RNA sequence: CUUCUUCAGGUUGGACAGCUGGUGCUGCC
RNA sequence: ACGAGAACGCAGCACCAGCUGUCCAACCUGAAGAAGA
């Protein structure tokens, strides 16, 4: 629990509702590009976020330590670096990363340094992708 | 009785089989090749080899056309690769294995590693701008020693099974294995195709070799 | 079927295709060529040949107006080269392969290497400053022996496919293959073009040769 | 696993934050030209530096060896030489190297000689490029 | 892999540092001429030397041989001829070549007669020039 | 006895993303 | 001298069968050895 987001707090029970709220906020009022918008992020761009998170979820799902190891923490920091990098490449990705406060959750995971915190963060991201599905498509 | 089909897979061009588990940097590789996790040695999954061989053989044996579902292939393909149909389950007479590359010492003699980096790009036909990628690829000249298990169930149709095995192997030789085959990659060759008895001895095992080597 | 389109490409002027992953030195070479990792021989990537042929054939088959997405081309281009169009995904009939340098023996007797390094300039009419670069180019006089596999999906679509393949090869003749082609590099010529069947024999295969060998 | 960027040791978890600090410091207070001007390091030059790091990282990563062999260390010393050459050619590149500890990081890798040290160095440089793309833009 | 220029030259952790200290020793005590010191040998003398070494290096790289052919040995001999003439032209090139042991390296690679020593020597000379541009200019 | 030794952009982009079938039966009070 | 005593919820049973990590994509764009030696 205790996953800070920037304006609110998602505990272990409250990731799916926040994810659906963020997706609705994304689905409502789509992004504005140079040409007034308006296309939305692609399924194979939230893909990259999902496999990035899973590349540590697979390594943390099967363990019993309360606090994450230095190898897992390094990979979470690297996920943060990657999500910072790819946001600069495309603006339709950066609005997804901002409106859904990925960076605050990652930083809180890196501050808690606990297994349950990262499990909650991964659950939040997975619910986010799941809710992008069934609202959009393509 | 059970038979072991040995042989070597030699790469003719670079061969890429996808699958990615960790740590794809932002300037180094965009599609790594599948590797043996312990020894880091690149491997040919038995799933991919079996699937490509089954596709080519099922397409060849049926009519040259193949649009059906795997559990509705021809009877040779069904009896040799298996079938999960409810009331008609064929137990597979082939057990493919994961295939690690064997001639790493030979490669190290030539002062090269087993994998290369291939630089590709796509050119948008509108603006003529290029989008580069970076495909890891197992270098040509790599050799993959394999072993396929054949469960000798019917003593009489083993010959037709092995003729179709050789036919599928030869179909692979004029095709690609894994990855971006139509764009240059994936070419392979087969050599030292020999079937041996897993335990005991088989009457037509000298016949099964000469229908594998020829 | 599995028709095999063999031939030979020869460079009239030195061709540059990049994709090296080695340390460029301070004054040695700023841009080398793509070569095979094991044999260190210059390489023509079958992806480069496939992409340039698709561009050239597609533009000439689109009245010199090529602007669409690759999956949004005419039917024949897709059925020869493949496309992931959502419902009717088309498998590439043409299987290009990474083409390796072949005539190292005659070049060796000529006391020449397969590659040369050219210094040209980057001069300016304005404040006189030049930025010299070093392009490695495969020696003109190089032969690349290729083998492009073909899929005979339907006998009606064999002569059209092969005449289109021949005209795509002959469109490359009045063009280059890759690299700094707008600046006097990359001129290629195709010779010894032909086709054979991988397995068995095919009816009217000589019609293919008479429209591909001439 | 303990790099020596400048006067502060860099571990395997603070590479992203310290690279972000380095990029923001350069972005906020940039290099001043000799001829009374302001300019940054181009994306092409840092991308070339990353390529240099990618040349050796692409061969180091496909290994399980604890310590880098003599060939990898030779290539690393060559990359340090090329860093010195780039610093001596364009003063903006020298400034970019000096504001970070990219020379000090490469020297620390050369002195440690372990695979994990260079892995952390590659992580740090990748994060430098990531936060250049994020902050500097394109 | 091992070079002899008088100070146990090695391919790893040795060529860059030793080239740098040779360049520093050159710059620490400027060459003495008539009648003023600090001749400031420009890159024009240093290049050309680099150009010959690098044309031989260009012909060497695309050759997978443990030992250099007789053509490469004659190329190295012509390298030595050019260096001797250029040193004889003016004494500052003599000082640069003698202090950096260019001729000693040439003789050592001529004795060893292997591609490894030649690539080590070319790497060394490039290190000399890179550190000259780093600690000098023009 | 001269004068630069490469510079500037694209670093992957889309497509699919788990489907089908079995699914506690037999022996005892 | 306890509605008691004695009594294994136990025996047999493969989380398994079928399935290409595939498809499309050019390492590509732009760039005189001049100039008073």
């Amino acid at each position: 629990t205790e996953l800070k987001i920037g304006n609110e707090k998602v505990n272990s029970t409250n990731f799916g509702d926040f994810a659906e709220k963020a997706i609705r906020g994304i689905n409502h009022k789509p992004f504005v590009n140079s040409k007034g918008g308006e296309q939305k992020i692609t399924t194979s761009k939230i893909r990259g976020i999902l496999e990035l998170v899973n590349k540590v979820y697979n390594r943390v799902i099967n363990t019993n330590d309360v606090e994450l190891s230095e190898n897992i923490l390094a990979d979470i920091a690297y996920i943060k670096v990657k999500i910072a990098y790819e946001s600069g490449r495309e603006p339709v990705v950066k609005d997804f990363i901002q409106r859904t406060a990925f960076t605050a959750a990652i930083t809180d995971v890196m501050n808690q340094r606990t297994r349950e915190s990262f499990l909650l963060f991964a659950r939040y991201v997975e619910s986010l992708i799941a809710y992008f599905k069934f609202y959009g498509g393509k | 009785m059970k038979l072991v089909i040995e042989g070597t897979i030699v790469l003719k061009t670079g061969m890429h089989i996808g699958g990615s588990s960790d740590f794809s940097a932002i300037g180094a590789v965009d599609s790594p090749v599948v590797r043996d996790t312990l020894t880091r040695l690149p491997l040919i999954p038995g799933s991919s080899l079996k699937g490509k061989m089954r596709y080519l053989l099922a397409k060849e044996l049926n009519n040259g056309i193949l649009l059906n579902e795997p559990n509705n292939d021809q009877d040779e393909i069904l009896r040799l690769f298996g079938s999960s149909e409810k009331d008609k389950i064929r137990r597979a007479r082939l057990k493919f294995n994961d295939i690690k590359l064997s001639n790493l010492a030979e490669l190290e003699t030539f002062n090269v590693s087993s994998t290369e980096v291939k630089f590709e790009n796509t050119i948008n036909r509108k603006t003529a701008v290029a989008n580069p990628r970076q495909i890891e690829r197992v270098i040509a000249g790599s050799k993959f020693d394999f072993e396929i298990f054949y469960n000798l169930d019917d003593i009489k149709e083993v010959e037709k099974d092995f003729e179709n095995i050789k036919q599928g192997f030869d179909l692979l030789e004029f095709d690609y294995l894994g990855g971006h085959g139509t764009r240059g990659s994936g070419r392979i060759a087969f050599e030292n195709l020999s079937v041996i008895t897993a335990v005991g001895n088989f009457e037509k095992i000298n016949t099964l070799n000469e229908i594998l080597g020829a």
